[PDB]
């Protein structure tokens, strides 16, 4: 059956400023079927309190979801998004870049 | 400007794991305002925008009742579609449904939609005239004949041209501050030395609504479409959107490159240049 | 608001 790979973007809601409260976003879109596992990572460890938007889909029927959590960026803390899906043989990890 | 209202329904069978999943969401333009989740505790249609919260108990009780009637139909549809295609009970399958209406700048009916998909492919859809059906394969034609005999398109057309646009207008007036707004993009550039003889120029657009936007780069006025990295427009999570476009420029050529921003919230298109 | 009639496939 139809299987489409998720596109992954990891980014902050506001421009990253060290010491200022923000939201870390991981946006997964373009995927099919709907089962997908998304985790936000702080220095390689899974963040517990992560929320996500309500499952919706684009005109071509592929799904999109926004996972997000409050965070205060620092100079040294590294963040990333870890996504697993039927189209991925192993989890795909995208590192957060504050000018991407 | 023009406006739309859309409802999206997802139904996923869960063999051995009980009832199928069912998620419904409603949108006005790019703003979600209602949702229903079969796995959530409330078993109600729930508000997702502040301007829909003033709707009283009758609205919520009626939308809850109707959304349950959508859920029950999709629960049956999964079994029915499984039979049409001679599929086993062991596999999970997906049904999606979308319908809604478009209004133009005069806020009168412009277009109506009702689309249905099985396992990621078009299954059956109402044609633009809101009177005939487009059926993808042989199985879909059995549904088409059933819906033609039951005059399903006649009732859908009345909903799409009547109820749908009337309540769209009501939502637009009630949520005027949220739905009749435009947030212009806040724009800036970044410059990152990749190596010693080329650098990445990235044109940002932030905090804009609605999602529609055009971000392009030019070199000496010539479009750089094949040489521009363009990310998909993405939600900020606060109801606005983000997008950037980047180009790799040889060092000393930054002055040749212009970034162009077209968005409804701008008084006129932007031309940006690293200088 | 939702449509009140939902025909099964």
């Amino acid at each position: 059956m139809i299987q489409r790979t998720p596109k992954i973007q990891v980014y902050s809601r506001h421009p990253a400023e060290n010491g200022k409260s923000n939201f870390l976003n991981c946006y997964v879109s373009g995927f099919h079927p709907s089962d997908i596992e998304v985790d936000l990572l702080k220095n390689g460890e899974r963040i517990e309190k992560v929320e996500h938007s309500d499952l919706s889909f684009s005109k071509d029927w592929s799904f999109y979801l926004l996972y997000y959590t409050e965070f205060t960026p620092t100079e040294k803390d590294e963040y990333a998004c870890r996504v697993n899906h039927v189209t991925l043989s192993q989890p795909k990890i995208v590192k957060w870049d504050r000018d991407m | 400007g023009s406006h739309s209202m859309r409802y999206f329904f997802t139904s996923v069978s869960r063999p051995g794991r009980g009832e199928p999943r069912f998620i419904a969401v409603g949108y006005v333009d790019d703003t979600q305002f209602v949702r229903f989740d079969s796995d959530a505790a409330s078993q109600r249609m729930e508000p997702r925008a502040p301007w829909i919260e003033q709707e009283g108990p009758e609205y919520w009780d009626g939308e809850t009742r109707k959304v349950k009637a959508h859920s029950q139909t999709h629960r049956v549809d999964l079994g029915t579609l499984r039979g049409y295609y001679n599929q086993s009970e062991a596999g999970s399958h997906t049904v999606q449904r979308m319908y809604g209406c478009d209004v133009g700048s005069d806020w009168r009916f412009l277009r109506g939609y009702h689309q249905y998909a099985y396992d990621g492919k078009d299954y059956i859809a109402l044609k633009e005239d809101l009177r005939s059906w487009t059926a993808a394969d042989m199985a879909a034609q059995t549904t088409k004949h059933k819906w033609e005999a039951a005059h399903v398109a006649e009732q859908l057309r009345a909903y799409l041209e009547g109820t749908c646009v009337e309540w769209l207008r009501r939502y637009l007036e009630n949520g005027k501050e949220t739905l009749q707004r435009t947030d212009a993009p806040k724009t800036h550039m970044t410059h990152h030395a990749v190596s010693d003889h080329e650098a990445t120029l990235r044109c940002w657009a932030l905090s804009f609504y609605p999602a529609e936007i055009t971000l392009t780069w030019q070199r000496d006025g010539e479009d750089q479409t094949q040489d521009t990295e363009l990310v998909e427009t993405r939600p900020a999570g606060d109801g606005t959107f983000q997008k950037w476009a980047a180009v790799v420029v040889p060092s000393g050529q930054e002055q040749r490159y212009t970034c162009h921003v077209q968005h409804e919230g701008l008084p006129k298109p932007l031309t940006l240049r690293w200088e | 608001i939702l449509n009140a009639m939902i025909a099964k496939i």
